């Protein structure tokens, strides 16, 4: 719990694209092109 | 509690290069933002 260490698999990969996606519409690094995610990945847990 | 949401923080190759991604996360719906992407950081 709150903050916690979660895995790399296709979930965490998407968050990957989802996150480069969106970078590429601001373009503040130019045109990138996802790779992957790798280790290690933290999720925080929001509460309220 | 309640869980809002979530906020992942990511390690990110995206065209060789390594940056550091944070993602908020509604909990109901899953809906996504982006709320910061910095880079080049150095390996973990």
């Amino acid at each position: 719990g709150e903050w916690e260490i979660i895995d790399i698999g296709p979930f965490t990969q998407n968050l990957g694209k989802f996150a480069v996606d969106e970078e590429n519409k601001i373009g503040q690094y130019g045109r990138l092109t996802f790779n992957k995610v790798i280790r290690p990945c933290m999720k925080k847990t929001i509460y309220e | 509690r309640e869980i809002k949401g979530y906020e992942y923080q990511l390690y990110v190759y995206a065209s060789d290069k390594l940056f550091r991604a944070d993602i908020s996360e509604d909990y109901k719906t899953r809906g996504r933002k982006l709320l910061r992407f910095n880079g080049p950081v150095p390996p973990p």
